[PDB]
RNA sequence: AGCGCCGUGGCGCAGUGGAAGCGCGCAGGGCUCAUAACCCUGAUGUCCUCGGAUCGAAACCGAGCGGCGCUACCA
């Protein structure tokens, strides 16, 4: 009764390679289709990838030569440990804070997990 | 007017260390002004300029800014200085820059006093600054003592006692810090009465807090008690905190417990 | 400005996923497969293929596992083809 | 336009509030369900057991609402060493009109005597059936001592089994066996994951659960489908707690005793020392009723080694400054409920792991510390907590002389050496002192696969005593 | 919770007291048959926030925010 509906909604990753430059123009669409703020996604991108980039307008520009293979792999790993809840197969969970550590919490069930490192 | 030497004479001495500002590099190197001594020019030609191979000419010279320097030869007829920058060891450069920092700091205060009283800065350096540097090795340490002890000025002949008064004022306003002495006491009691023992211990400890030096035993953890005080002479806090140690040991050697010292008093 | 070339009955568009050694490449064909392609003649050491650039590759009737590159699109005929829609438009590749 | 807090305060004053305990009530007439006892203390100890990383603090927090903290940087996520606690008041509606399954309602300890019925269309008020304490026990393979200590403290049990994962999890079996050892035959079974399971998968899991519990001492344990995160089917669990667990026989006739399991030091950082508090022994009192202003001594106390290496025990005398239970400061403390005894004991004596598993006696009794304890022991046939990849379960080997075994006498955590092994009897010499009062239920474990593994049971029948130095 | 710190130009460091700093980045041209290494030159910052002393604060300090390492979950 409560959940008659009971993700296959990951955007097709468009890696836009301008020679020595890389553009991820769809980053806003992924960030909104996984219910994660783009700031944290970009931080995780610059944590797994050891570079720096600029945000324009929604779009991320990083002057470097990189494949869509590794972008897809890092997106899948982020979804595995951030977007997807480990105890239950759900996407409703979001990033929040409980003293100073980052404590992402669930909304579909309400669990208490942490993924920060 | 900003001028005058920082050290005794006007000419730099042989085999000493200075720190100079660069303004201009023509062909053979940079003949530059000195900020440790006076304001005359002294040259570094390209052979004694870069320890590494001579690749970057302007990057390592950075016209307009300061850098460590070492004087080789002095021409005591006209004011010509031969000087280098390669020949200062990694150990040396830090003491070089420390001496420059001290000399620069002592300059501005007497600059203020000279501007206010319209006295030449040379006169102020001759009267008060140089005898202080003779007495104490350096004048900034003399002013630090002047904050603590008024006697360091006794033996100097001011151009006017008004200079002394306004210099007291500006040194107290400008040079003011009173280093914090902290320590750590380990309470290792397995005894019966320990809370009341700690209450009496801090009562005794804080009863010794003077007007100018106040001791408080803050709680950060149960076994580890952190002792904090501000010593202005940096020579009373150790004894007061050893007094606190004596108090705590006397209190707890009779309640039944054991207490030990982890970190003694220190700046 | 040389004219582009369209596909014919067994020759299909693809994208170099990453180029292989010793004169081979791996081409993600725009059919759903990560096929292996050989850099043909007429094209070996005159028109250099860069990783991440839309190309034309000939299938072989008797091997569907491996195919051979034929023509290369210098990202201009490629963008025009994407505009016309000769390839599945989810995999957009552009500078 | 009244604030939520104003509404809660009005409901609290209308709900009966939190009474203050009489300073001197007639004791022989005090039953564990009396208002002076029930509205402010937890009289029945209820524990949770299960395999690691399934959610037991989750279930308890869903039930009562008092969090188990889960502290210590690394231990916020992986495992905890200390037990978790939570006070739950079980309320049932007086109205027969509202159906029985949702009549019950468990609330926090701060709740009033009679909060209103939150079921829509039900104006009747709730009645406090009983107040219960919750002893959360970390279910890990590495951590054995605290599980057995709490199980000694426990009075009834709740076992947690996950749905989608493997059916015969060995840690659940080990905890159920340990519960069977220490005379606990009241367990209720909960299926934690049912929402992610199908109608036939849940039935297969239930059939596997029944198949598992056939040769165990507990036979008719009720089985409950529950949701830890979804926060549903708690009133029924309250009903089962009320029905299948009656009050263990406990009166005031027995001599006073205490068993410290955790140790708390009240030292709030930043505050001046002129305003402090005493040291707190978190203890289970299975016998004896303690009041304000009672002198009490920790028998094993100060453990020291002389210059010859001999073991000396200085009992830790102490004046009771306060007895904090549930939520409010209370005069008398009901035996059979976790209570913080805040005495004037040195705060450093209670730092983290100092008073864990230590028996304590009120003035008027002299328990004995033993150096030698001769035990009547018994074993099982196969180890629990070991996953063999398709072969026979690890078979318990008989004891060998001069061997270190983890012997948990009730709560006391001691590592004993064996002097001799007999048909039914054994002799153990202990390095960390243990005291004996009547018999104390004991658990045995050995070191084979790296960490401790439970082996069987034992009871002390005799031993060599050390007269404490006063 | 308190302590020991920190607050950046894209990232890293730095002096803190005279007030936009250098390398790594990137753009541009320079050497090169040509690429890389190396030359040189740029367009970008609340050195976190509120204050108080100061001729002057980004700097000395306080009253607050955020990120941290411990102490330790400290009824
Ligand atoms: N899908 C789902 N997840 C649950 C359920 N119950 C608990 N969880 C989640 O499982 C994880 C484990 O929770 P936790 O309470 O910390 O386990 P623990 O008992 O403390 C670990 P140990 O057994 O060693 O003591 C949590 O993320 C919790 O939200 C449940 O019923 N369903
Ligand atoms: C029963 S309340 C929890 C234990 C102890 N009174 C503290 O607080
Ligand atoms: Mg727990």
């Amino acid at each position: 009764t409560n959940n008659p509906e009971l993700k296959f909604r990951i955007p097709p990753p468009v890696c836009l390679r301008d020679g020595k430059k890389t553009i991820f123009s769809n980053i806003q669409d992924i960030a909104e289709k996984l219910h994660r703020s783009p700031e944290h996604l970009i931080q995780y991108l610059f944590a797994e990838l050891g570079t720096s980039g600029s945000v324009d307008g929604k779009r991320l520009v990083i002057k470097g030569k990189f494949q869509s293979k590794q972008m897809e792999n890092v997106l899948r790993r982020y979804i595995l440990e951030y977007v997807t809840c480990k105890t239950c197969k759900s996407i409703n969970t979001e990033l929040k804070r409980e003293n100073r550590l980052f404590f992402m919490v669930c909304k579909s069930c309400g669990s208490t997990r942490s993924v920060s490192s | 007017t900003s001028h005058c030497r920082f050290y005794e004479n006007k000419y730099p001495e042989i085999d000493d260390i200075v720190m100079v500002n660069v303004q201009q590099i023509a062909e053979m190197g940079a003949y530059v002004k000195l900020l440790e001594y006076d304001n005359i020019e002294g040259m570094i030609l390209l052979s004694e300029l870069s320890r590494r191979r001579i690749r970057s000419i302007q990057k390592l010279i950075r016209v307009g800014k300061n850098d460590v320097a070492v004087v080789l030869r002095v021409d005591k007829e006209k004011g010509y200085i031969d000087l280098s920058k390669r020949r200062v060891s990694s150990e040396d450069i830090i003491k070089c820059e420390e001496k420059y920092q001290k000399s620069k700091t002592v300059h501005s205060i007497l600059r203020y006093c000279a501007e206010k009283f319209q006295i030449p800065l040379e006169e102020l350096y001759k009267t008060i600054a140089w005898p202080l540097s003779r007495k104490f090795g350096h004048a900034y340490e003399a002013f630090k003592l002047s904050i603590i002890d008024e006697t360091v000025w006794e033996g100097i002949e001011p151009p006017s006692k008004d200079v002394l008064d306004e210099l007291k004022n500006y040194i107290s306003k400008r040079l003011t810090p009173a280093v914090k002495i902290r320590a750590d006491v380990e309470v290792s009691c397995f005894s019966y009465e320990g809370i009341d023992a700690i209450k009496d211990a801090l009562k005794s400890a804080e009863d010794m807090s003077t007007e100018q030096m106040q001791v408080k035993v803050k709680l950060v953890a149960a076994p580890l008690y952190v002792l904090t005080t501000q010593a202005l002479d940096k020579q009373k806090g150790i004894e007061q905190l050893e007094s606190a140690i004596e108090k705590i040991t006397e209190v707890i050697t009779k309640y039944g417990g054991v207490c030990n010292i982890t970190m003694p008093p220190k700046a | 400005k040389r004219e582009l070339i369209y596909k014919e009955e067994g020759q299909e568009y693809a994208q170099i996923t990453k180029m292989l050694g010793n004169g081979r490449v791996e081409a993600s064909c725009f059919d759903g497969n990560k096929r292996m392609a050989h850099i043909r003649g007429k094209l070996r050491k005159k028109v250099w293929m860069g990783q991440g650039d839309i190309i034309l590759v000939s299938l072989r009737d008797f091997q569907d596992d491996q195919c051979d590159v034929v023509h290369k699109y210098n990202l201009d005929e490629a963008r025009t083809l994407k505009n016309q829609g000769e390839l599945p438009e989810n995999a957009k590749i552009n500078e | 336009g009244e604030t939520e807090e104003e509404k809660r305060k009005r409901e609290f004053e209308e709900g009966g509030g939190l009474p203050e305990q009489p300073l001197n009530p007639d004791f022989s007439k005090l039953n564990p369900l009396s208002a002076e006892i029930i509205n402010r203390q937890a009289t029945i100890n209820i524990g949770t057991i299960g395999h690691v990383a399934h959610g037991k603090s989750t279930v308890v927090r869903a039930i009562s609402g008092v969090q188990t903290v889960r502290f210590k940087d690394e231990l916020e996520r992986n495992i905890t060493i200390k037990l978790g606690y939570a006070n739950a008041k079980i309320y049932k509606c007086q109205e027969p009109t509202c159906p029985e399954p949702d009549c019950y309602r468990s609330f926090k300890s701060d709740k009033e005597i009679s909060p209103k019925c939150q079921r829509p269309g039900c104006p009747g008020r709730y009645k406090l059936v009983r107040h219960v304490s919750f002893v959360d026990c970390p279910g890990h393979d590495i951590l054995m001592s605290t599980m057995l200590s709490g199980a000694a403290v426990m009075d009834a049990a709740l076992l947690l089994i996950a749905g989608n994962e493997s059916c015969p999890q060995p840690q659940t079996s080990e905890h159920l066996a340990a519960i069977e050892i220490m005379k606990l035959k009241h367990v209720i079974i909960l299926q934690n994951k049912v929402d992610l399971m199908r109608e036939e998968s849940a039935l297969e899991h239930q059939k596997s659960i029944l198949k598992f519990i056939r040769g165990t001492i507990a036979d008719g344990a009720p089985i409950v489908p529950i949701s830890a995160q979804l926060k549903y089917n708690i009133d029924a669990v309250n009903e089962f707690i009320v029905k299948t667990i009656p009050v263990p026989p406990r009166d005031f006739m027995i001599s006073p005793r205490l068993i410290v399991i955790r140790s708390f030091d009240v030292n709030k950082p930043g505050a001046e020392i002129e305003d402090l508090k005493g040291g707190v022994a978190g203890g289970s009192i299975l016998n004896g009723v303690f009041k304000l202003g009672d002198e009490i001594e920790i028998r094993p106390g100060i453990v020291t080694k002389d210059d010859k290496g001999k073991i000396q025990c200085k009992p830790i005398f102490s004046n009771i400054v306060s007895l904090f239970a549930e939520q409010n400061d209370l005069k008398f403390a009901v035996p059979g409920g976790l209570i913080g005894v805040g005495t004037k004991v040195d705060p450093t004596l209670c730092r983290a792991d100092r008073l864990v598993g230590q028996v304590v006696g009120a003035k008027g009794h002299l328990p004995n510390i033993y150096t030698d304890i001769e035990i009547n022991y018994f074993l099982l046939r196969r180890l629990l907590g070991v996953k063999t990849d398709g072969q026979k379960q690890a078979k318990v080997r008989k004891l060998e002389p001069n061997e270190v075994l983890m012997v948990n006498i009730g709560s006391t955590a001691t590592g004993a050496r064996v002097v001799a092994v007999k048909a039914d009897m054994a002799r153990l010499q202990l390095t960390s002192p243990a005291c004996t009062e009547i018999n104390e239920k004991i658990a045995l474990s050995r070191r084979i696969e790296k960490h401790w593994r439970l082996i069987g049971w034992a009871t002390i029948k005799k031993g060599t005593t050390l007269e404490p130095i006063a």
